[PDB]
RNA sequence: AGCGUGUGCCUACCCUACGCCGGCAGGCGCGGGUAACCCGUUGAACCCCAUUCGUGAUGGGGAUCGGGGAUUGCAAUUAUUCCCCAUGAACGAGGAAUUCCCAGUAAGUGCGGGUCAUAAGCUUGCGUUGAUUAAGUCCCUGCCCUUUGUACACACCGCCCG
């Protein structure tokens, strides 16, 4: 069926976003997008926050390709 | 006192030029690290992650190119490099050495001391190029 | 990049029913006369982020984007942009919107018919005007 | 009526190098590089034949091959004739053809009815 | 010493099967630093089986016609495939390759012989290196066909097939031609 | 009949160039300056001395 | 990168660096080059590295059309080409059937030459990136050799019986 996402910011995904995201060892801008169900502009740009907030570590970061895993 | 090969794919003739040094090995004036496709990094790289930094350690290379492609010159640089470190200690060290060397070089990759030899061949009439042919109809 | 709440969902500009949560650029391409190009350079003109999308825009730089379509020769928008440039009545350079340019392309096929000429007439067949071919395409729709 | 914001009558006694201005970029190209000696000679037979029509009457159609001449505003009203290939077809000139050539009015060719179709 | 792309060493991958063994490659001297390699392995018969399987996957990634030159785009795709294969289950990421090989290949094919229009086959076995060539295009055409019109990349469509090739799962599909090649292959027998 | 009939502009265009040996003026090879036609050409190339050599 | 081309018997017709004016297509001067001397280190395109977009007929795709602007020409209307806005269709990987190909090959990707006042979705060459599979058979389509049947031989598209 056709992809119904959001473009912004949601009060419950919100939830969602901030706790088990440190709890995947993978987290990708097209994993986020197919849990949470968001677009990809949030699970590219959401997502570069949380390196700034020091909970999720930096894997690899390519034009194509984002790979972020949780720390410890 | 200073050694002149060169290496060779397909068009690219990068030319390797060494003489007693410390161990700045620069392509066309800048580092091995900041050449562009740096997916093949380790490509160029393996001459020197191979044999160690202390049989580069004497010598000082500034590598010329020019021609072909970005991967024909990645395999030119590479095969200049082993062929001067090569023509280096034959010519200014023992064979032993010479030999233990290429050896090692042999084993890995027989590219970096012998040339590949195959270049493009031609376009013939009748297709669209060397070997394919265009597309034919019936009745 | 929080929760927005006041979230304008459906943006009604100028008889068109626009997204509002597409980007700010690419929204305003929706109606008829703005394309890709010409709403990047509104924006530009109007002094906003291109980041943000339709949804969180404020009623004054929502009027404000309208008004520079309405008029755009005051805010310094060349000539080479307009939609139409130098008119055939009254010599005038402008932008025609979404409804005014079936409005405008009627009158201008339509001025072509009166006259009875080769592109008004080859309008009016309903074939190819541009000098095409018209052996063996064009058969879709075609009986 | 207008034409680019100023009406015919102005056009008519528009000069040569200024209502240049307002064609488009074919005709203003095509005025800049001249009009040749046989088409100076067409809108002398248009004159010829305009001054000597009764006041309340059309001039006579005149036949031309020149269908590249542009419709100047000095050329309303007038019955021109230009030829198809086959025929000289009757043109009469109205105000709001002043850009176009006279080469589009008369058309060249029958337009299409199909048949049966034979064997394909 | 030999580390593919620097990272990932050698000396730990086990291959299991005997079947495979002098087939696929790298485990002593077959190490090398990056999977472009240019060399002619197709100048004879047999020659390829000494080639880097890590190069065999490379190769066959590229299949498709708007990608068939592209050898940098899809080592790229194989090295970030190498670090979700690692985050996903936490081991050496070249063992699962051989563990995806050994798996996926068909052990018993069917040949086709009949008239036009007419097929009666009849099954017979299949040589160890068909089984790895037939084991890496089940792999990329699995990674190819799941990732078209999709949200997820190369990368992980890669992945999430290169692991689920090796626990032998039925949602791969690799494993599930292998064993449909298999299931019309013992209905003649 | 004297401003006309060698009257029209031939000053480029497919019918102001013509074989040299031919006065035809399809097909024609004007590189290097041979100005032949294709046929013509191909009669007198060993007198020129084009030879085929692949 | 590599193959190339460049001021012409009649013959008008060019490769162009550089400075200025232009969003741009172009316009002015001003130099070089009959060429390994100049364009030219031929500062090509995919490729590579960053930002945006987020599986929807979408920013994919660009057809078809309305206005302008500029070169080529004696002439551009049945659009010569080129530039700028705007419009934004089919198309979701394709039935029966069928083509080409074995290694620097297929395929991708640009570049020169011919045509050329104007001009390549063509062809002819050149590079660049660069594989899968095969190293076999006579099943199909055909070619051929040897035995051999023929009441066939303007020769099976034959000859011939109701
Ligand atoms: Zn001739």
């Amino acid at each position: 069926d056709k992809l119904n996402n959001l473009v912004l910011f949601d009060k419950a995904t919100y939830d969602k976003l901030c706790k088990e995201v440190p709890n995947y060892k993978l987290i990708t801008p097209a994993v986020v997008s197919e849990r949470l169900k968001i677009r990809g502009s949030l699970a590219r740009a959401a997502l570069q926050e949380l390196l700034s907030k020091g909970l999720i570590k930096l894997v690899s970061k390519h034009r194509a390709q984002v790979i972020y895993t949780r720390n410890t | 006192q200073s050694v002149q090969v060169f290496g060779r794919k397909k068009t690219a003739t990068a030319v390797a030029h060494c003489k007693r040094g410390n161990g700045l090995i620069k392509v066309n004036g800048r580092p091995l690290e900041m050449i562009e496709p740096r997916t093949l990094q380790y490509k160029l790289l393996e001459p020197v992650l191979l044999l160690g930094k202390e049989r580069f350690a004497g010598v000082d290379i500034r590598v010329r190119v020019k021609g072909g492609g970005h991967v024909a010159q990645i395999y030119a640089i590479r095969q200049s490099i082993s062929k001067a470190l090569v023509a280096y200690y034959q010519k200014y060290v023992d064979e032993a050495s010479k030999k233990e060397i290429k050896d090692i070089l042999i084993q890995y990759d027989r590219t970096l001391l012998v040339a590949d030899p195959r270049r493009c061949e031609s376009k013939k009439f009748g297709g669209p190029g060397a070997r394919a042919r265009y597309q034919k109809s019936y009745r | 990049l929080v929760i927005p709440e006041k979230f304008q969902h459906i943006l009604r500009v100028l008889n068109t029913n626009i997204d509002g949560r597409r980007k700010i650029a690419f929204a305003i391409t929706a109606i008829k006369g703005v394309g890709r190009r010409y709403a990047h350079v509104v924006l530009r003109k109007a002094d906003i982020d291109l980041t943000k999308r339709a949804g969180e825009l404020t009623e004054d730089e929502v009027e404000r984007v309208i008004t520079i379509m309405q008029n755009p020769r005051q805010y310094k928008i060349p000539d080479w942009f307009l939609n139409r440039q130098k008119d055939v009545k009254d010599g005038k350079y402008s932008q025609v919107l979404a409804n005014g340019l079936d409005n405008k392309l009627r009158e201008d096929l339509e001025r072509l018919k009166k006259i009875r000429a080769h592109r008004g007439l080859r309008h009016f067949w309903g074939l190819r005007v541009r000098g095409q071919h018209t052996k063996t395409t064009g058969r879709r729709g075609r009986t | 009526f207008t034409y680019r914001g100023v009406d015919l009558d102005q056009l008519l006694d528009m000069s040569y190098e200024q209502l240049m201005q307002l064609y488009s970029a074919r005709q203003r190209r095509r005025l800049n590089r001249g009009l040749r000696r046989k088409q100076h000679s067409l809108l002398k037979r248009l004159r010829k034949a305009k001054k000597e029509a009764p006041p309340m009457e059309k001039p006579e159609v005149v036949k031309t091959h020149l269908r590249d001449m542009i419709i100047l505003p000095e050329m309303v009203g007038s019955m021109v004739g230009v030829y198809n290939g086959k025929t000289f077809n009757q043109v009469e000139i109205k105000p709001e053809m002043i850009g176009h050539y006279l080469g589009e009015f008369s058309i060249t060719y029958k337009p299409v009815k199909h048949g049966r179709p034979g064997i394909g | 010493d030999i580390k593919l792309f620097g990272k990932w060493s050698t000396d730990d991958v086990q291959i299991n099967d005997i079947s495979l063994q002098d087939y696929i490659a790298v485990k002593e001297k077959y190490a090398k630093y990056l999977p472009h390699s240019a060399g002619r392995y197709a100048a004879k018969r047999f020659r390829k089986a000494q080639c880097p399987i890590v190069e065999r996957l490379t190769n066959s990634m590229m299949m498709h016609g708007r990608n068939n030159g592209k050898k940098l785009m899809t080592v790229r795709i194989v090295k970030h495939a190498f670090e979700i294969i690692h985050l996903l289950t936490g081991e050496n990421p070249l063992q699962v390759l051989v563990n995806a090989i050994i798996n996926s290949g068909p052990r018993e094919d069917s040949t086709r012989i009949g008239r036009a229009g007419t097929v009666r086959r009849q099954a017979v076995d299949v040589s160890p290196l068909r089984r790895v060539n037939q084991a890496i295009w089940l792999l990329c055409t699995g990674a190819r066909e799941a990732a078209f019109r999709n949200i997820k990349t190369i990368a992980e469509c890669l992945a999430d097939e290169l692991i689920n090739a090796a626990k032998g799962s039925s949602n791969s599909y690799a494993i599930k031609k292998k064993d449909e090649l298999e299931r019309v292959a013992k209905s003649n027998r | 009949h004297q401003q006309l009939y060698w009257s029209h502009p031939r000053k480029f265009g497919q019918g102001s160039r013509s074989c040299r040996v031919c006065s035809n003026r399809h097909g024609l090879i004007r590189k290097y300056g041979l100005n032949m036609c294709r046929q013509c050409f191909r009669q007198y190339a060993k007198d020129i001395g084009f030879i085929k050599l692949d």
